[PDB]
């Protein structure tokens, strides 16, 4: 009984881990893209002010 | 039919904007292959490494018919990413907050409302698509508070609020 319950818990935890890893990768890449866009906008504003 | 056409138009516009954000040169209509996974993820989805591999292979196969300059054309990138985004949105309505809440509850059988940072990192090290130590450190710095507890509800809300304007 304990082995069956542990196997089910391990399977669901593996699925959740894959989902969370994918979502964290997406979040990190989105944050990097947002920072890159913010830096480019600041550069454009600085160039326009001259 | 009009609603579905507007859906296609929105998907194409968002993919085009993400491609423009990652163009190697302004107006060149090209994106570096190493930046293709990042551009696809910035196109508004959070797919797994398997889907990264699938999309990269599809774009490489499409580019094989053309000159192998190492850059992905705007047309091919838009087609592949728009098709993948349509597949994702049609197969599942992106209830990302609730999906992440269920995934985090899978790690909290007792329903304590929080997950230990060290135990969660140890589980993620050997479960699923294994991440790097730098990725884990950045994740725990972003999420874990001063007491080392990860409030998964707030963390999932922050993850789902990653600047994705729907």
């Amino acid at each position: 009984d304990q082995r069956f319950q542990a196997a089910l818990l391990a399977v669901r935890q593996n699925h959740a881990a894959r989902v969370i890893q994918s979502y964290w990768r997406g979040f990190k890449k989105a944050r990097e893209a947002a920072k890159k866009k913010a830096k480019k906008l600041e550069k454009a504003k600085a160039a326009k002010k001259k | 039919m009009s609603k579905l056409n507007d859906k296609h138009e929105r998907v194409r516009a968002r993919v085009r904007e993400a491609f423009i954000l990652f163009e190697h040169k302004e107006g060149s209509r090209l994106v570096d292959f190493k930046d293709v996974p990042t551009a696809v993820r910035a196109c508004g989805v959070n797919p797994t490494a398997v889907q990264m591999t699938h999309i990269l292979d599809q774009l490489a196969a499409l580019n094989a018919e053309t000159d192998a300059t190492g850059y992905v054309g705007l047309e091919n990138f838009e087609l592949v990413v728009c098709n993948f985004l349509i597949q994702q949105e049609a197969s599942l309505f992106r209830d990302d907050y609730h999906t992440l809440l269920r995934a985090f509850r899978a790690f909290d059988p007792d329903g304590r409302g929080f997950i230990d940072a060290e135990s969660f990192k140890s589980l993620l090290t050997g479960k699923g698509e294994a991440l790097s130590e730098d990725e884990l450190a950045k994740m725990m710095t972003v999420a874990a508070d001063g007491e080392g507890k990860i409030w998964y509800e707030d963390y999932a809300q922050r993850l789902a609020n990653d600047g994705r304007t729907i």
